[PDB]
RNA sequence: AUGAAAUGGGAAGAAAUGGGCUACAUUUUCUUAUAAAAGAACAUUACUAUACCCUUUAUGAAACUAAAGGACUAAGGAGGAUUUAGU
């Protein structure tokens, strides 16, 4: 049996999003990629860079945000500019979001020398398609 | 198979389709009208129209590639009629007028009314009485029939003959040895015959 | 062949060479020549082409007579005046100067011609293989040169038009040809720029298909002999479906008839 | 710190062949050749064997940048089969899918 | 010290067994060709060694590796029960 990235069923109780839904195969069926990078296209180069990156960028907004994310983060590398759309949801103040918006983007566009933003779309909780 | 069941196969007799309507009999005249409505599977790169194809000697052809060599299987046929043709022009001219009008000159009248004769009509089979396989007296079907008269030939040539004796050498000489019927091939169907004459008792077994 | 029967049946003296690549291939014995050091001497090759020569002519062989002495051997040697035969003769008796005999004759003969005394018609077929590669290799395992073969050598002076007294008739073959394409059939493809060079001015004669007239022509000769034995050849659906797959080519439609 | 020690001892292989990159090139293309003395050659021999041995470039292994993992490296990426194939299968990887044909 | 590092080694088989590769040839061997056609070879080494050995080249600091030639060439003559794959 298939044990990869699949949510396996309960006794119909667990809440699991669109994206944890679907299983490997629908990958660019039923749901897409979730960084968009050049380097992975035919003829281009610097697929292990962009790779490794967004492996730290994950776990890094996991932490500075913590318990605050209501789905996996969508990566966008357009030119040298990097952009970080994250769902978050709406347990911490409005005023410590700006703090931690200056924060991450300040300290990740001097570690990686990229202008680097964050985008933050809020939701009251998380959004359940379907119970498995 | 890439054809879905509802294709059919083809038919590539060129005078069918130019015959008059009426000479077709109304079954022939139905399929006709319901193909118009079907799928028709492609015709095979060696399925043609051609007045000079005959499907026994295709068939025989099939049976001697190897590996997919179907031109080397085609040229030694080729060469085996040639060598038929030639062996019998020989004897032809040879021979007195009497004799000259019994000898057969058709490479591939020798052929077929040589296999023909080959054809082993009774062969025994394992069939199966009270949970026990028994050796019956079985009447050989006409697809099997022909399929072993064409493989004790072919098996016949490939391995006794001498080492510089090739294929074209050693088929004629057995297709024309068996068209005459006193060859190595003819004796194994006196084989097969004379084992189920043995085993005549248990002809009752079968059960069709 | 048609024009060695009309020399031949003139009294014409025939030097008949059947295939020319025979001489650049193939061969399991290949000697050192002592007339030049640098060339070989084939003498299978030479010794066959001799016994047949000696059954086209051997009428003109007694009255042609040498014009120098040849020494084949310390015990022996070719007195002035002899037959023609006497040479012919020792080659056949003595392999080893096999390939010094045909040079001694194709040198009388083209000598001898000029006199008026006989017509010589030089009939090579397969002639682009002197002018190309050969597939014999040296005892150091390299690949030798027509040039340095004895007969190929020899020959090469009779196909020249620096004589009188006879006509050359050349065939190309890219059958048996090495190192040419199967497509290549033209008078530069397969000579080369050497062969080329060195025949001309050469008259080029194409040998087409069968025309019209000529293939019924042929396909009535094999129905003449009850060659075409299967029951649909003779049908007119027969005959058009053979001039297809031949193609109006005469090997072609002797190959396919062979089979029916 | 690094995945582990082999993971070190590699990184620093990659370190000090960078720093006697020039220097092995210089010697050894005297010896990759025959237009000079023979006796210069034997000696260019000797000059690049006394090189420390973690100079030798063939002496790095490539491994999973995030296991250390020395076999199982895909090497437009870095990373072993078994990490590679946990980012594929979630989507992480820009335009990797699975193959169905 | 069950931790870290350096240097040198990690051997072989009158053995059994699994899988593969090659051959046992004539529907074959070699050569040109292009797979068509042609010329030769065709049983003692004819077919036939991706072994051993001998040279050369490629990679490397290191040839112990791989390729290409060279000879040397042994066995094998289509394989007992039995068993694998293919619609
Ligand atoms: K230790
Ligand atoms: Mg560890
Ligand atoms: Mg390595
Ligand atoms: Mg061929
Ligand atoms: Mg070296």
């Amino acid at each position: 049996k298939n044990r990869a990235a699949r949510v396996r069923v309960a006794k119909g109780n667990k809440p699991v999003s669109y994206e944890e839904a679907h299983a490997p195969h629908y990958i660019a069926h039923r749901k897409g990629w979730l960084s968009l990078h050049t380097g992975n296209l035919d003829g281009e180069d610097h697929a292990a860079e962009r790779t490794l990156e967004d492996v730290f960028l994950r776990k890094f907004m996991m932490g500075t945000f913590p318990g605050c994310l209501a789905d996996q983060i969508v990566l966008k590398r357009r030119a040298n500019q990097v952009d970080i759309c994250a769902l978050v949801l709406r347990q911490l103040p409005a005023h410590k979001f700006y703090f931690l918006v200056g924060y991450s983007e300040t300290l990740l566009s001097h570690f990686y020398k990229c202008p680097v933003r964050l985008h933050l779309q809020t939701v009251p909780s998380k959004v359940v398609y379907k119970y498995i | 198979s890439r054809y879905a069941p509802e294709f059919r196969e083809p038919l590539i007799d060129k005078e069918y389709y130019r015959k008059p309507v009426a000479e077709l009999t109304e079954e022939e005249k139905y399929d006709q009208e319901l193909k118009k409505t079907q799928f028709i599977k492609a015709a095979a790169a060696t399925e043609t129209s051609s007045v000079f194809a005959d499907p026994v000697i295709s068939k025989f052809t099939n049976m001697m590639m190897k590996g997919g060599n179907k031109v080397l299987a085609r040229s030694l046929m080729a060469q085996t009629l040639e060598a038929v043709k030639r062996k019998q022009f020989e004897k032809y001219r040879a021979a007195s007028a009497e004799e000259q009008a019994t000898i057969e000159r058709n490479p591939y009248r020798i052929f077929h009314e040589a296999l023909k004769n080959c054809e082993p009509v009774i062969g025994l089979v394992p069939i199966l009485k009270g949970g026990h396989f028994y050796q019956v007296p079985v009447p050989l079907a006409d697809r099997r029939r022909r399929f072993l008269a064409m493989k004790w030939m072919i098996t016949e040539c490939r391995e006794n003959k001498p080492r510089r004796t090739l294929m074209p050498e050693k088929l004629s000489h057995e297709l024309l040895e068996a068209f005459h019927n006193r060859g190595p091939v003819i004796k194994r169907k006196h084989n097969m015959h004379k084992m189920a004459e043995a085993n005549r008792a248990l002809a009752h077994y079968r059960w069709w | 062949c048609h024009a060695v029967h009309f020399c031949a049946r003139h009294d014409w003296l025939i030097l008949h060479i059947p295939d020319a690549h025979l001489w650049v291939k193939n061969c399991r014995e290949l000697l050192q020549s002592t007339h030049n050091k640098q060339r070989f001497d084939q003498p299978l090759e030479a010794s066959t082409w001799l016994k047949n020569f000696k059954t086209t002519n051997e009428r003109f062989l007694s009255q042609i007579k040498v014009q120098e002495k040849y020494v084949w051997n310390k015990r022996e040697s070719t007195e002035k005046g002899s037959p023609l035969g006497e040479v012919v003769e020792q080659g056949l008796t003595r392999v080893r100067n096999a390939t010094d005999a045909v040079g001694v004759v194709l040198k009388e003969l083209k000598a001898q011609s000029a006199l008026g005394l006989f017509h010589l018609l030089v009939a090579v077929d397969g002639v682009n293989a002197l002018w190309g590669r050969t597939t014999l290799k040296k005892e150091d395992r390299t690949l030798i040169a027509p040039e340095e073969l004895s007969l190929v050598h020899n020959l090469r002076k009779m196909v020249k038009n620096d004589w009188h007294g006879g006509a050359i008739v050349l065939s190309l073959s890219q059958t048996g040809s090495l190192f040419k394409s199967r497509t290549a059939y033209l008078p530069h493809e397969l000579l080369g720029k050497e062969g080329f060079n060195a025949l001309e001015p050469f008259l080029p004669i194409l040998i087409p298909n069968y025309n019209p007239k000529e293939f019924e022509s042929s396909f009535q000769y094999y129905l003449e002999n009850n060659w075409l034995q299967h029951e649909k050849a003779s049908t007119e659906e027969g005959r058009k479906e053979l001039r297809f797959l031949s193609n109006c080519n005469p090997e072609q439609l002797e190959r396919l008839c062979a089979s029916l | 710190y690094y995945v582990d020690w082999r993971m070190l001892r590699d990184l620093k292989r990659r370190k000090m062949a960078y720093e006697y990159a020039d220097e092995r090139l210089r010697i050894n293309s005297l010896r990759k050749n025959t237009i000079l003395p023979k006796d210069l050659q034997e000696m260019a021999g000797d000059e690049i064997a006394a090189l420390p041995r973690d100079s030798c470039p063939v002496r790095i292994r490539n491994r999973c940048v995030m296991t250390s993992r020395p076999r199982g490296v895909k090497r437009r990426w870095r990373l072993s089969r078994i990490v590679f194939r946990h980012l594929a299968d979630h989507g992480l990887l820009s335009g990797v899918q699975r193959a169905i044909w």
